[PDB]
RNA sequence: GCUAAACCUAGCCCCAAACCCCACCUUACUACCAAACCUUAGCCAAACCAUUUACAUAAAGUAUAGGCGAUAGAAAUUGAUGGCGCAAUAGAUAUAGUACCGCAAGGGAAAGAAAGCAUAAUAUAGCAAGGACUAACCCCUAUACCUUCUGCAUAAUGAAUUAACUAGAAAUAACUUUGCAAGGAGAGCCAAAGCUAAGACCCCCGAAACCAGACGAGCUACCUAAGAACAGCUAAAAGAGCACACCCGUCUAUGUAGCAAAAUAGUGGGAAGAUUUAUAGGUAGAGGCGACAAACCUACCGAGCCUGGUGAUAGCUGGUUGUCCAAGAUGAAUCUUAGUUCAACUUUAAAUUUGCCCACAGAACCCAAAUCCCCUU
RNA sequence: CCUCCGCAUAAGCCUGCGUCAGCUGACAAUUAACAGCCCAAUAUCUACAAUCAACCAACAAGUCUUAUUACCCUCACUGUCAACCCAACACAGGCAUGCUCAUAAGGAAAGGUUAAAAAAAGUAAAAGGAACUCGGCAAAUCUUACCCCGCCUGUUUACCAAAAACAUCACCUCUAGCAUCACCAGUAUUAGAGGCACCGCCUUCCUUAAAUAGGGAUGGCUCCACGAGGGUUCAGCUGUCUCUUACUUUUAACCAGUGAAAUUGACCUGCCCGUGAAGAGGCGGGCAUAACACAGCAAGACGAGAAGACCCUAUGGAGCUUUAAUUUAUUAAUGCAAACACCUGCAUUAAAAAUUUCGGUUGGGGCGACCUCGGAGCAGAACCCAACCUCCGAGCAGUACAUGCUAAGACUUCACCAGUCAAAGCGAACCUUUGAUCCA
């Protein structure tokens, strides 16, 4: 098993 | 099963352009005569609609404050009544929902 | 860790005092010793294993009264409240101490041998030769370590000079000055051994647990092997 | 099942990755003084 | 015409110089009760590894040391403010050690001023082009690229695509061009044409690991303290029966980027005990804990995690970016056959003089094709 | 119409559906009696459970302070909100306690439509009733009997194994004669460790129609009870099946909103035969061939998912065990010195460990063989030529003791290392194979 990796979160939540 | 190759922007607008998923022109759009708006053949007119739908709240709040509480239907005929009418003789027995404003023109 | 070891107080009383379990850790929280754990809680009864303790502004031999003979969770004797002069204290009951019996605690190391009662504590000079015993102790004074548990008699064998050769439980021979005190007779609840756990569960509530790991060292258990010399080294394993 | 280590407990929070705790021993003063150097804005838990 | 494209200073890099109110160690930021010092190891090199290696100038890489081998290695003596830097994927990680991630140690950002589509879907046939043609297609020709291989369209590897970034660092000795020349060099060094100076030449990413020091027992294993829960019926003081709550997880189906990084529905085991469970505390990494399953120790435990040594090492895989021309192809030893050193081949430059082909003559007794050798040519 | 739901407390979180005006900003809010935050000391005290505590029943034996001396001032401080916490999420999961036992509390399974397949869940089914199948799995329904294993209740591979494995009372063996941090405030009827397994007694036929199934003719036995254990069976039951069908819900498909992931060299992406790095959409020869949606299918794209599984290699790791090699630094014993029990140094023996290694070529049904040198054939005639190829031989001896020293020129096992031959000369006389360096 290799464990699932998160990207930032940053990236995601910008807005305008 | 995933795709085998990228589709290409020539495959995907002979795709997505076919007549089948473009819209199609509706035909069967016409004008109300009777008050000029857009409608379709077998729809009633919007513009007309909710003049009768507006119409209608009113008159079933007026029902309302009338019958003042749930399950109070009433076990007698009902009859709408503007400014300036008065109950004829068949609207006898029959509880009347007065109007404030004046009887419409559609409305007979 | 933070551990502090519960025996801390320092006055004796009749009091049962609450034992903190171990679970067979040190103070430094590490097991030390495997297979415990949990148990019924139990509340510790300091039992005063020297029999010839006389009160205080007082001396020479007493009597004193069994006030009740009680189960002890600490042991598999039973013990005594056994009550003299002004205070009670808590020993270790003989095989037939009954509530209400009187026990003699001397220091008197009679010419002719004193006529050995159950229950009663001389020096083991007093005795005669061949008398059952427990509750011994190795120095005179020192306080009763050996011959303690559930049934235990050990024999007053030899008395020669100022010293007694006693034979204990486990057969084996000790030299004790004859100055040193020891109560007659087997101790009580003779009949531990007979007792059958029946189910896992009862030894759990005894405070024993299953447990493995026991050695801790690389391989786990490993029994003692003689490791063969270079003449032998050719027959150790012969192949069939 | 899993996922659900972190059970919160203030009391065990302050006990283990306090100021407290991490000043009792030179080593929790030496972690201090690297969240120091580097400019944490949180220095203990 | 959309998305976008672009920009220049915010700062940074390398040098020089100069030596730089109140609250808070208790659960930090809470007004006020009776004790420090102690060899680094290991990766790595030795093609394993075990001693060993691996934490001004000149003398000199000399004396010395060394499985005398990899390699290590003196001293006596000598005396000595700027930028052919970056300019927002660069330069500091930095707008900030912030946001965010982690229980913790710890990790740690981003950013400010073409591609893809639409205008305008599509026509028999085919690496999508080329030769063409009056003409887009129709005709004819044409088995993507890279890498790895004896040999790849290969149904071997890599690549959706665009932008940006992303990989050859240096000595010994040569050669070339200067200077001076039996001397050269700005002490030391070399010298039987040498010496001095310059020019040219030696990559990138990737393990599982090992060790040091921290951080972790809010999960889980076990334990300590003091708590709590267990209907109803049957039975009578039960590791008792049936069966709720509760705990578990037998079997089946579903789910399989899922509601879920282990769930759902039904079915089922225990359910007053060796039970379940809240709270706080303890045991820490060759260690703990373990009713031994190599089980568990913060989702990935035959030995945690983080930081550091560390740009570990990799004879192994992958990658290695302008144009053009030229020469260029199949034994020995080796813990060695996935590698290397020598040879052979190969390339360049230089010297001077025979080189290949080659008939006649010539090359063995024992018991065939040809070959070797060389006057001529 | 629905709910082991709801309300509180704890814990956790920290303003996270209150108002207002434009998710953002502003404004507001939880008020102590509940809860937390305590105690002036010295000593001395404190045997007698609980279970309606009264009988009865025990064993596991069970939260249990006054005197004296000081001292009078008084209700401060803090928590109080929510639709909430741990799971990256408005996550079907995790989540203690008190009450409500179906709610007085709390909620909404259907965005609209249609009524396809496949798929999920459910209901019903003629006749039959296990013929299904590895197996009665699942479902439906009641049951019988018997074997194997383990005595039993328990524990375990959190996330493929719950078991016959682990533990377990019982029993056996070994070790220990003793106190102030475990064992243990214990003492041989004790404690620690290991083994074993409750306990107790001795030393071809049947089954079927058909039967690779099942049952029976210290050791040997005895299975009382128990079991989601593993087998077999009577009877019943059933859509398991003969042999499938109907309906409902979900999914589905269409409409509206919002809107991913693996994947992807480019593709203008056909069939047959042949060929080819040996399996062709793409090459050769034929055949076919207007262009596009939508829904299905899963034969191919050696289809997509993890530089899969398995096998081999690496002078790559790591684990384990040892009579592999090297050590005993450290402990434990001793001994010798050294200080007059304790301690230092030096030896020896152990324990515990620590570090390190796993040569090569060959051999599928074995129980190894080989590794250097030389002779013969392959390799016929200069030289040279392999093999798990076909055969043979050697690790020196005999001799002498010029079998000395020197030295032109040569050969050379395809490199180097090494190995050969040798005129002349000097000096006596008058020869025919194994191995480097360092180190000693
Ligand atoms: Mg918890
Ligand atoms: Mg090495
Ligand atoms: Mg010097
Ligand atoms: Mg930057
Ligand atoms: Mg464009
Ligand atoms: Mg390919
Ligand atoms: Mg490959
Ligand atoms: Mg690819
Ligand atoms: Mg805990
Ligand atoms: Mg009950
Ligand atoms: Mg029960
Ligand atoms: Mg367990
Ligand atoms: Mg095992
Ligand atoms: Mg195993
Ligand atoms: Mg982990
Ligand atoms: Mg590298
Ligand atoms: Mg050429
Ligand atoms: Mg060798
Ligand atoms: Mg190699
Ligand atoms: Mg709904
Ligand atoms: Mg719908
Ligand atoms: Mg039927
Ligand atoms: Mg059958
Ligand atoms: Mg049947
Ligand atoms: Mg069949
Ligand atoms: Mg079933
Ligand atoms: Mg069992
Ligand atoms: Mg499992
Ligand atoms: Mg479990
Ligand atoms: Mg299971
Ligand atoms: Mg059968
Ligand atoms: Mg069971
Ligand atoms: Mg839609
Ligand atoms: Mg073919
Ligand atoms: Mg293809
Ligand atoms: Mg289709
Ligand atoms: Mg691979
Ligand atoms: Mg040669
Ligand atoms: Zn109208």
């Amino acid at each position: 098993f290799t464990p699932p990796i998160y990207q930032p979160k940053f990236k995601t939540e910008k807005e305008f | 099963a995933a795709p085998k190759n990228r589709r290409t922007i020539e495959v995907n607008r002979c795709r997505r352009r076919n007549p089948q998923k473009l819209i199609k022109v509706k035909n069967n759009i016409d004008v109300c005569p009777e008050c000029g708006h857009l409608k379709q053949k077998h729809v009633l007119c919007a513009y007309c609609y909710e003049k009768v739908c507006k119409e209608t709240a009113e008159i079933r709040r007026q029902i309302g404050k009338q019958e003042g509480g749930p399950f109070k239907a009433p076990t007698i005929e009902t009859v709408v009544l503007y400014t300036g009418e008065t109950p004829s003789e068949q609207d006898q027995g029959k509880r009347i929902i007065e109007r404030d404003r004046k009887r419409p023109s559609w409305f007979t | 860790a933070n551990f502090v070891s519960w025996k801390s107080r320092t006055k004796y009383t009749i009091t049962p005092v609450k034992m903190r379990k171990s679970g067979g850790r040190d103070h430094t929280g590490r097991i030390r010793v495997h297979g415990i754990g949990g148990g019924h809680k139990q509340r510790y009864r300091m039992i005063d294993f020297l029999r010839f303790r006389p009160e205080e502004t007082k001396s020479g031999p007493f009597e004193e009264k069994v006030i009740q003979v009680r189960y002890d969770p600490c042991r598999s004797a039973d013990i005594a409240l056994v009550a003299g002069g002004s205070r009670k204290r808590w020993i270790i009951a003989t095989e037939n101490m009954q509530a209400g019996d009187t026990i003699l605690n001397s220091n008197h190391i009679g010419r002719m041998a004193v006529a050995a009662r159950e229950g009663d504590a001389h020096p083991l000079g007093a005795l005669p030769v061949g008398t059952l015993i427990n509750n011994v102790e190795s120095e005179p004074g020192r306080g009763a370590q050996y011959i303690r548990a559930a049934g235990t008699c050990g024999v007053l064998l030899r008395k020669v000079n100022g010293t007694a050769i006693i034979q204990l439980p486990s057969k084996r021979q000790m030299q004790v000055l004859e100055t040193c005190v020891a109560t007659v007779g087997r101790v009580s609840n003779v009949d531990h051994n007979k007792r059958v756990i029946g189910k896992a569960g009862r030894n759990r509530w005894l405070g024993k647990r299953p447990n493995s790991g026991r050695w801790h060292r690389k391989g786990g258990w490993a029994g003692r092997k003689i490791r063969p010399l270079p003449p032998m080294k050719s027959y150790v394993k012969l192949p069939s | 099942a899993r996922g659900n280590e972190y059970q919160p407990s203030n009391i065990k929070r302050k006990n283990k990755h306090g100021w407290v705790r991490r000043l009792s021993t030179p080593a929790g003063v030496q972690v201090i003084l690297r969240r120091m150097l580097k400019g944490r804005k949180s220095l203990s838990h």
